[PDB]
């Protein structure tokens, strides 16, 4: 329904990530993920793995990174109507729990494809290309820049 | 009985998938792909896995 | 754990120093008290 | 601050496997929602709604479309559950128009039969004063046809009656302040009337869940606005002593003022505000009070004064005491109540005062009767009768409901029953459902609420008679073993 029915905050998309279940929502979702990854009869279990991470890993960005604005009509005249939903979390707070849990997870999932991949350098790479894309915009310093003008608007 | 039972349950789903709201089209989208999922893990655990929960399976029926 | 051991020398050096940085990296995440909140004022 | 008696609430934690369930749910419906909108971009599907002229095709687009987005994939598909017509007087029986969709909600087209006598659980009249026979209608019909309807200018200008007058100077009895000043809108007493109180270089401090009108009156004020937990007077004090202290943010200097909002009776939540805390807090600190007292000044309290009369406090302690005329007395208005020369700068430096037509007539002599009765100037035996059902009322459904195994929010006393769903689906299965049984709720869903919490509102009510409460109570117990909605743990 409308915002600000049934409380006064203006954007309800900075503690969507601060509920409850939600940490645990998520690692369901990606253990789900590698479930029916495995269920594909033909892969072996390494490319399994380096599916999980880089799938996992685009969908992550794709969604924190790349989406701006809110779904829906906000009452403070879109002040987020260029921001991301990672700029967006915690309305700006730099190190939050959220955060740093959304922030360890895909190093540990890339910790476990690179313990079952048996340290192939064609996975390193691929691993190690998407483990910097996600990363990287995650760090304080790039708040807010868009390189070249992309995505800008 | 059992019909309305079965009925009861699939109402259930629809409610907690949220399939409820949506129009007959993609409630056939979502069970096709479902169904196609449980099927094909079915297929992966008979093929490669050992049949050892077929053997548990049988035991309860016995 | 022998054989956990056994896997990680199997690794090449770069692998194993990447893995550490990272490692250090989220010691860091974890150990990062201050709740820094990205604002710069001054006065007129 | 103490209390002269116990102050129960009860806000039960959302059990681990409904949240991940409701995670499920939320998710299908966004990945469905994208799936939608990528079909109809690439007009693969018909799209069925209203497209810009063709003489604008070369302008900026009006809207932005992501914004919307739940609009068009979660609130259109339960669309009916809101919007739904009345041909009647909103008492405890209530008649619908009834309407069905072809194009699932997208247009809604009108069938000639009407739904009779549905159960109103979704009104606002607490203590049945929304009737078209009685005292209080054939005074409205005598003043209409005197003074006509609606006055055709401002109270500054020509358009200030003797009606006003009265209704001002009875206002300021019944709640025993000195002086009062009465708008002709609930919404427009805060939106302006806040902005004139404060101004830059001070500061509010707002309850988290304050209403609209509220936040917009501080908005349109230049004050620096910060939020605290609600009814969390940890918070309030910890908010306190860093503005005392710490000053302006960038040029630290000691603010202006203070001013602190609070609500009587907070609707969708349930609870009633913990108003010796807050008297206490504004005491130690030096703070003033703003008091939305929409929601409790007819439900509360043994003769109906308010949060300020249950407590059991002083009404001189209260620097604001709003309300409004709708949810009680049965008539759109509203009020501010306090010192005179409050309301004396109020009357020169009001928006409302200066800009916007007053009261109409037939409304202020609605307010005066009932507001007479209430306070017992006509002599009969009602107006106590009103209140003393109204609490039994209240407290038989909500002990009645808490024991049938469901989740509610709130304390024992507000009138106001927040039941919990916690699904998408589930609000308009519960809706589409109670309406089926010839009940009628109000059903509230994600961006209004947090994500987990989704609710359906019971408002009671003094019309409200055991044989009714009886059957909605069978009804929901029913609808519940339909549906599972039967979440708590502690008792079932
Ligand atoms: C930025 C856009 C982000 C899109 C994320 C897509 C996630 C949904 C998805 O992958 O599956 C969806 C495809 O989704 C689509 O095919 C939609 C692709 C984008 C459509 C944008 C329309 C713009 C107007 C469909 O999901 P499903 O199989 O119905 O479950």
């Amino acid at each position: 329904m409308n915002v600000g029915t049934a409380h006064s905050e203006v954007n309800p998309n900075t503690r969507v990530m601060n509920s409850r279940g939600i940490w645990l929502s998520y690692v369901l979702a990606i253990g789900l993920l590698h479930i029916v990854l495995l269920s594909i009869p033909f892969v072996s279990v390494p490319v399994v793995w380096t599916l999980t991470n880089l799938i996992h890993n685009m969908g992550m960005y794709i969604f924190l990174h790349t989406v701006k604005g809110t779904p829906f009509e906000t009452p403070d005249q879109g002040k987020a109507r260029l921001l991301t939903h990672w700029e967006q979390m915690d309305y700006g707070v730099q190190f939050t729990a959220s955060r740093k849990f959304l922030t360890i997870t895909p190093i540990v999932l890339y910790f476990l494809t690179s313990f079952y991949t048996k340290y192939d350098q064609i996975h390193f790479v691929l691993n190690t290309v998407s483990l910097m894309s996600v990363l990287i915009p995650k760090l304080p310093q790039l708040h807010g820049v868009r390189i070249f003008g992309i995505n800008k608007y | 009985r059992a019909w309305k039972q079965m009925s009861w349950f699939y109402y259930q789903y629809l409610l907690v998938t949220a399939l409820y709201m949506l129009e007959p089209w993609e409630r056939t989208v979502f069970n096709s792909m479902l169904v196609s999922i449980v099927g094909m893990a079915l297929y992966t655990g008979y093929v490669f896995m050992p049949q050892h929960i077929m053997a548990i399976l049988h035991y309860f029926e016995i | 754990l022998v054989e956990m051991v056994q896997a990680l020398y199997e690794a090449p050096a770069y692998h194993l120093i990447l893995e550490g940085i990272l490692i250090l990296w989220i010691i860091r995440l974890l150990f990062s008290k201050t709740y820094k909140l990205q604002e710069r004022s001054d006065l007129t | 601050g103490l209390y002269k008696r116990p102050f129960n609430e009860a806000f039960e934690e959302t059990p681990m496997l409904v949240a991940v369930l409701t995670y499920v749910g939320y998710g299908v419906l966004t990945l469905f929602g994208y799936l939608r909108d990528f079909l109809r971009y690439w007009r693969i599907e018909k799209c069925h709604h209203a497209t810009e002229r063709e003489e604008q095709k070369d302008f900026v687009s009006l809207y932005q479309d992501f914004e919307n987005f739940y609009t068009r994939n979660l609130y259109m598909r339960i669309r009916d559950n809101w919007n739904r017509p009345i041909c009647s007087v909103p008492g405890a029986r209530v008649d619908i128009m009834e309407r069905q969709s072809h194009d699932y909600n997208w247009s809604f087209k009108y069938t000639g039969n009407i739904i009779k006598g549905v159960i109103n659980m979704g009104s606002y009249n607490y203590l049945g004063f929304a009737r078209n026979t009685g005292s209080c209608q054939e005074a409205a019909a005598k003043v209409l046809e005197e003074y006509g309807a609606g006055v055709c200018s401002t109270r500054q200008e020509i358009g200030n009656l003797d009606k006003h007058e009265e209704l001002e100077e009875l206002v300021a009895r019944f709640l025993g302040v000195e002086a009062a000043m009465a708008y002709g809108m609930g919404f427009a007493t805060n939106s302006m009337n806040i902005p004139a109180l404060v101004g830059k270089g001070c500061l509010i401090l707002s309850d988290e869940l304050n209403h609209a009108s509220l936040v917009l009156g501080a908005r349109l004020s230049g004050a620096t606005i910060r939020i605290f937990k609600h009814n969390n007077m940890q918070s309030l004090e910890k908010l306190l002593k860093d503005a005392i202290v710490y000053g302006q943010p960038r040029t630290r200097r000691p603010w202006k003022k203070i001013l602190i909002l609070v609500e009587g009776i907070y609707s969708m939540e349930g609870s009633i505000v913990r108003l010796p805390e807050v008297i206490a807090l504004k005491k130690k600190y030096k703070a003033y009070l703003y008091l939305d007292e929409a929601h409790s000044i007819g439900a509360l309290g043994p003769t109906g004064r308010g949060v300020v009369e249950y407590f059991g406090l002083d009404p001189e302690d209260v620097d604001v005491m709003m309300g409004t005329f709708t949810k009680s007395f049965g008539a759109s208005g509203g009020y501010i109540g306090g010192k005179k020369e409050l309301i004396d700068y109020l009357r020169t430096h009001s928006h409302s005062a200066v800009y916007a037509t007053s009261l109409s007539p037939p409304v202020v002599e609605q307010i005066i009767t009932s507001m007479k009765c209430i306070m017992g100037q006509d002599g009969t035996s009602l107006g106590k009768e009103c209140v003393q059902q109204l609490a039994e009322n209240t407290r038989y459904f909500r002990r009645r409901l808490k024991e049938m195994g469901f989740i509610i929010y709130g304390n024992e006393d507000s009138p106001v029953v927040p039941l919990m769903l916690y699904m998408p689906a589930k609000i308009g299965a519960f809706g589409r459902e109670m309406l089926k049984r010839n009940i009628g709720v109000v059903v509230v869903g994600f961006p209004a609420t947090p994500i987990i919490e989704s609710r359906a509102r019971f408002c009671l009510s003094a019309a409200h008679t055991k044989e009714i409460l009886d059957t909605a109570l069978k009804e929901i117990d029913e609808v519940g073993d339909l549906l599972q909605l039967k979440y708590s743990r502690h008792r079932l």
